[PDB]
RNA sequence: GCCCUGAAAAUGGAUGGCGCUCAAGCGUGUUACCUAUACUCUACCGUCAGGGUUGAUAUGAUGCCCUGACGAGUAGGCAGG
RNA sequence: AAAUAUGUAAGAAGUCCUUGUUACUUAAUUGAACGUGGACAUUUGAAUGAAGAGCUUUUAGUGGGCCAUUUUUGGUAAGC
RNA sequence: GGAAUACUGCCAGCUGGGACUGAGGACUGCGACGUAAGUCAAGGAUGCUGGCAUAAUGGUUAUAUGCCGCCCGUCUUGAAACACGGACCAAGGAGUCUAACGUCUAUGCGAGUGUUUGGGUGUAAAACCCAUACGCGUAAUGAAAGUGAACGUAGGUUGGGGCCUCGCAAGAGGUGCACAAUCGACCGAUCCUGAUGUCUUCGGAUGGAUUUGAGUAAGAGCAUAGCUGUUGGGACCCGAAAG
């Protein structure tokens, strides 16, 4: 017998293939299963893993979130990867060229990515520009976002949101929320 | 390329030539140094004989671990211990280099390991048909002295008597080189324990605790 | 019923040193404490206000605030399988300069120095501690020595 | 669907999968939400805290949207112009043909002033409008105009 | 595939360490120490035959 | 019916299934409880010495 | 009873609920008889307008 | 020290039994010998981990392949069938 | 006044040099916080180990316990 | 005085007997012996020889023999129990469906999203199509009247993947999304300050505060679906004394 100092047969914690079905996705996946084998160049690495990810792991990027990602010195020039989907924003007005590589983009944010004499190509065909991320800039969307994620952490005086289905005063705003009402949570 | 290939093939069979002779430039060498080193105490001794004085040896810098007990039922502490010496199934073995720190170390989990002072020739014996490395979480036999500049190489140690040497000699790299080697995984002694019972002291009427210079008669009938 | 007051239990805790008792002397108030300071503390059961409670007692923390007459300290205490974080307002009587903690510094300085003399021959140094080593060989000499020879004694009773 | 279904791999296991000691019982604690104040205290702040008692005024047959005044961020704002019609007067800018919006049209009742608006005239028309809203509005050479 | 041990198999043995060639052809794994005559002080003696 | 009234009895073991750590450290930490008008002129030497490296970038 | 992190539900069905179902199969059903009654309308009523 | 007395309970019975007296008893020492699902080496099953591999190259890329470690289980969780 | 248990420390979130901010503080360009610029990356400041570190969300069962060495309270005692 | 010998330890000294194993399936590695050709025990067994055919061998079954094995199920600290249920067999026999939800995953579209109340249509409860609304989301805060989210490249500091520059490298510089800690700014509540003005009671600019908010600070949601979990329901199945 042995001491264990560590629990047998335990799996790591993370995802090796995606979950989805999607035949398309997983030739992505059997891309760059083999640009990440193959090469170096840490980008690849990364893009391999980020594909697995689950709907909430790849947040959508946004369009305003690209327009000022450019803005960064030394930028303007790269090639922008979001290994998800790019939503469209009304709230920029000026939008600069460059070319996006994503997974989906929504009706007007190629619409804006195009118009501003860009380019919108999907991960492949940036894998054949590409091969080793030249000039990528890999972008993420705010995880923390998601209203779920509001309530995570709910307790005494932890600042957080109650699970309450339908608010309003009446509506756990009493007692235990107001000195004047036994305390404050 | 056919002409590319005995062109890079044998710019390896020079190449293993050469640390090939290195080796023995060096196990030719370490020969001498232990051969006069021993052969120097042994005068020392006789010396201070003749001039009325008594030469008293420095005190041992290695020693070697068996853990002699089972896993059930020991106390968290020695436990702790027993494991941080890399000794967590009975019957293993790990060296270890005798300073303060681990010196009551080998206090706490006394009633649970039996070890003392090894030979060069258990030491020799231990790695040659026992040595295994640790790469890559991996546990992997010392087939080819390859395996061992490898990975020892940063430090010396390119051969398995390089290892042996930083072993029984400690310093530098002990730490590295005794960390490199799995823990011995040790058979039951063939023979017996040479005792009634294993769980009193080795003074007490045998095994557990430091049994000095005969820890070497043990180890080799686990060996 | 049991009885589980603020300062239950402490009825040698919080006393006073034998023939150490009354005024508290005045180098107690002139030691000067910046935050990051590491402080022991030993509470002065004759300063009533501002006392650690006694589970504080011989724990050694960090100062986060210092104010009028007192220093905040933080210490972390074990509650369940976690560390907490404690916010500790103690009146300079409760507290105490780390002496380990002021040895460390003074190896810091002698470090850097070792460091400059080495360097300045571009020397080694080795500046971390080693444990005690073992033990080189010896030879003691039998001049003035010839080894007195010990036996056991006999039983003896004596009343 | 069933077959996909825990209480199939339980099959032939004592007790389902609730235990021996404990077992699966008609309501122990009870029936909802008693004893929020009682034996069930503790999770019902933490959790819920304000779950009792009283606070504020009440209000006799309130009618919803007596209070309908949706908002509208200056943020967006261009957007009530239609896509094409919009780079129009984006491009020329005057005091002279600036787009007239009517929000109140378009489903909304006050404007609020969050974000920046591209310095081009627009004749603004509301119920209500944040003073900043004014501010930004009127930053741009545009106006409000009150309507109903 | 299979850990063949050095110290049976004079091959691996070969393998690992050569040096064995020599070691073994020089014997030295007897060779004699050259004697000497350090004789112990009468001090040495009285203590050790004392009480 | 009476019942066992204590023991603290395997709650070690509990506690070190996954337990202790420490609680995480962090260089720029929690001003709770330090001192209001340290900190408020605090807030002003901040606003300097960033306003005052300001006059390198332009 | 009360427990774990959950909105508090009001979900009224304390009463016989079951007796008082109304699925409506009939949906389909009752759309071609709202036609079969539509186009027989108009025909009656000549060429007016329904 | 060992032995003897002190030493009385109910079906017929218990150094486990037989039986053992320079023991097959008591104290001590020395060797050999027997034996676990434990230890050592090896095969095979599975689990986990780390790699290699569809460049065009007959039939499984969630696949093939190399390597290391590990395997008790109620209530209970999950997975694969 | 032990033994055994028990707090903290053993550096990069560090060290030193120059001098910037502020409404706090000082008799005071004094301090106290927080920084710019410069210098020191071989043992960067004991040992051993690390089968990887960190982290989030959600949910089961349980919430009668009992035993042994030692410490120990009640009781003549108890398989209390 | 000069030897032996015991005891202990070392040999990369030689050697006999017995036992179990023989995984792998072209080559490739490290070697060893050779003056070489070449040979080898060197990254896992080959050679020679014999035996078996209504048979050798093996699977199953019955019996005998050696050792071993109490009755399951249950509640329980503890059951083979002198605790309960159960004589035997077959067939039936217990976590369901629904309304509303939590978390996670898949999918559609995305600052939006939901065709199915209804209309159109049909090869007729299907499939195909659709206008107005409505719902949820994109605004918060306050008991309310109400007011309502950029000083700044939507701020500063510190980690930070990836990318860029130099390097032959090691390394150094640059930019640094997600995430984290911290300082600050913005919106509402609160407590102050109370300008220009006005009809003298109206108005509320501005600047604040160890106060406060389920907020802002280049949106993420809406919808279908599944497991697990939640509440109400006969609510996993059978069971009261009662009313
Ligand atoms: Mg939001
Ligand atoms: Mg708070
Ligand atoms: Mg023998
Ligand atoms: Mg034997
Ligand atoms: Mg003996
Ligand atoms: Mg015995
Ligand atoms: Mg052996
Ligand atoms: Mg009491
Ligand atoms: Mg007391
Ligand atoms: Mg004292
Ligand atoms: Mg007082
Ligand atoms: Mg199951
Ligand atoms: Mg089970
Ligand atoms: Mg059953
Ligand atoms: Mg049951
Ligand atoms: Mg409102
Ligand atoms: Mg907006
Ligand atoms: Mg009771
Ligand atoms: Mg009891
Ligand atoms: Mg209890
Ligand atoms: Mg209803
Ligand atoms: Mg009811
Ligand atoms: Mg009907
Ligand atoms: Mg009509
Ligand atoms: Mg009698
Ligand atoms: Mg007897
Ligand atoms: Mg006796
Ligand atoms: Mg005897
Ligand atoms: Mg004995
Ligand atoms: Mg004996
Ligand atoms: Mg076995
Ligand atoms: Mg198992
Ligand atoms: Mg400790
Ligand atoms: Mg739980
Ligand atoms: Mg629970
Ligand atoms: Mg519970
Ligand atoms: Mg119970
Ligand atoms: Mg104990
Ligand atoms: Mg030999
Ligand atoms: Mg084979
Ligand atoms: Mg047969
Ligand atoms: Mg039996
Ligand atoms: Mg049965
Ligand atoms: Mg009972
Ligand atoms: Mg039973
Ligand atoms: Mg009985
Ligand atoms: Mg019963
Ligand atoms: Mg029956
Ligand atoms: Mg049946
Ligand atoms: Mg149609
Ligand atoms: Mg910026
Ligand atoms: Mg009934
Ligand atoms: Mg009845
Ligand atoms: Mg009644």
């Amino acid at each position: 017998g042995i001491d264990h100092t560590s629990k047998q047969h335990k799996r790591s914690g993370h995802r090796t293939a995606p979950k989805s079905d999607n035949v398309y996705l997983k030739l992505l996946v059997k891309l760059y299963t083999f640009l990440a084998r193959r090469t170096d160049a840490p980008f690849n690495k990364v893009v391999l893993k980020a594909l697995f990810l689950s709907k909430i792991n790849r947040p959508p990027v946004s369009v305003s979130r690209i327009a000022r990602a450019l803005k960064q010195e030394g930028a303007a020039n790269k090639t922008v990867v979001v290994v998800g989907t790019v939503t469209d924003d009304a709230r920029i007005f000026e939008f600069p060229k460059t070319t996006v590589a994503a997974l989906r983009f929504t009706a007007g944010a190629r619409a804006k990515i195009v118009k501003a004499g860009g380019e919108c190509i999907t991960l492949d065909q940036l894998a054949v520009r590409a091969p080793k991320g030249q000039n990528t800039l890999i972008l993420r969307g705010p995880r923390n976002s998601r209203e779920a994620v509001r309530h995570f952490g709910m307790g005494p005086h932890k600042g957080k949101a109650p699970r309450i289905l339908s608010t309003g005063r009446k509506f756990e705003r009493a007692r235990g929320r107001r000195r004047s009402k036994g305390f404050k949570v | 390329t056919a002409e590319q290939v005995a062109a890079e093939r044998a710019a390896r069979k020079a190449a293993n030539k050469e640390k090939r002779a290195i080796i023995l430039e060096r196990n030719a060498a370490y020969q001498k140094e232990y051969e006069t080193a021993e052969r120097n105490i042994i005068q020392a001794k006789r010396d201070a004989k003749a001039a009325g004085s008594y030469y008293v040896e420095a005190q041992h810098k290695l020693v070697f671990v068996v853990r002699i007990k089972g896993i059930n039922k020991i106390p968290p502490k020695p436990r702790k211990v027993l494991q941080l010496l890399r000794l967590t199934r009975i019957n293993s073995g790990t060296f270890v280099k005798v300073t303060k720190a681990t010196l009551e170390l080998l206090k706490l989990i006394e009633p649970y390991v039996a070890y003392g002072y090894p030979s060069y020739s258990t030491i020799r014996q231990l790695v040659y048909k026992r040595g295994f490395g640790k790469i890559n979480k991996q546990r992997v036999p010392l087939s080819d002295n390859a395996i061992i500049e490898a990975n020892l190489g940063k430090y010396g140690i390119l051969s398995i008597d390089d290892l042996i040497h930083e072993i029984i000699t400690v310093g530098p790299h002990f730490k590295q080189a005794n960390n490199f080697l799995w823990p011995f995984k040790l058979s039951n002694p063939s023979g017996g324990w040479g005792v009634p019972r294993k769980f009193k002291h080795f003074i007490q009427g045998g095994s557990f605790g430091n049994r000095e210079e005969f820890i070497n008669k043990l180890v080799k009938s686990m060996n | 019923g049991k009885s589980h007051g603020y300062r239950s239990r402490t009825r040698y805790m919080f006393q006073r040193d034998f023939r150490k008792h009354g005024a508290v002397h005045l180098s107690t108030y002139l030691k000067v404490y910046k935050v990051g300071d590491i402080v022991d503390i030993k509470a002065n059961g004759s300063i009533q206000k501002g006392m650690p409670h006694k589970f504080y007692q011989g724990k050694t923390g960090v100062v986060y605030n210092v104010t009028k007459s007192s220093v905040g300290v933080i210490i972390n205490k074990m509650v369940g399988n976690r560390y907490l974080e404690k916010r500790l307002n103690l009146r300079v009587e409760h507290i105490k300069h780390s002496k380990c903690r002021q040895e460390f510094l003074e190896r810091v300085k002698a470090n850097a120095a070792k460091r400059a003399e080495a360097k300045a021959q571009g020397v080694a140094v080795q500046l971390k501690r080693q444990p005690a080593q073992p033990r080189e060989s010896r030879i003691v000499s039998t001049e003035g020595n010839v080894p007195q020879t010990l036996a056991p004694v006999p039983y003896e009773t004596f009343i | 669907p069933s077959r996909f279904t825990k209480t199939r791999k339980h099959r032939g296991h004592v007790s389902a999968g609730k235990g021996r000691i404990g077992k699966h019982r008609k309501h122990p604690g009870g029936r909802g939400m008693a004893g929020g104040q009682h034996h069930h205290r503790i999770n019902m702040d933490k959790y819920h805290p304000g779950y009792f008692g009283k606070v504020g005024m009440r209000y006799f047959h309130k009618q919803q949207a007596h209070f309908w005044k949706p908002v509208l961020n200056l943020d967006k704002l261009w957007t009530l112009i239609p896509e094409d019609k919009r780079d129009q007067y984006l491009k020329s800018a005057s005091k002279e043909t600036a787009p007239v919006i009517d929000t109140l049209a378009a489903g909304y009742g006050k404007i609020l002033g969050k974000g920046r608006i591209p310095n081009v005239p627009v004749i603004v028309k509301a119920r209500f409008v944040s003073k900043l809203a004014e501010e930004k509005i009127r930053a741009a050479g545009g106006v409000v105009e009150l309507i109903a | 595939v299979l850990k063949k041990n050095p110290l049976k198999n004079k091959q691996v043995l070969l393998r690992l360490n050569p040096y064995a060639k020599v070691f073994a052809a020089e014997k030295l794994g007897s060779k004699k120490a050259e004697k000497t005559g350090t004789k112990p002080a009468a001090v040495f003696t009285e203590t050790l035959k004392h009480d | 019916a009476k019942s066992k009234n204590h023991t603290a009895h395997n709650q070690t073991r509990k506690a070190h299934r996954n337990g202790i750590k420490k609680p995480k450290t962090y260089k720029y930490p929690s001003l709770k409880g330090v001192d209001p008008k340290f900190r408020r002129n605090h807030k002003h030497a901040l606003h300097g010495t960033a306003k005052a490296l300001a006059a390198a970038k332009k | 009873a009360i427990s774990k992190n959950l909105p508090i539900l009001k979900n009224h069905f304390r009463k016989h609920w079951q007796e008082r179902v109304k699925v409506h199969f009939d949906q389909a059903g009752k759309k071609v008889s709202r036609r079969n009654a539509r186009a027989t309308r108009a025909a009656k009523i000549a060429p007016r307008p329904l």
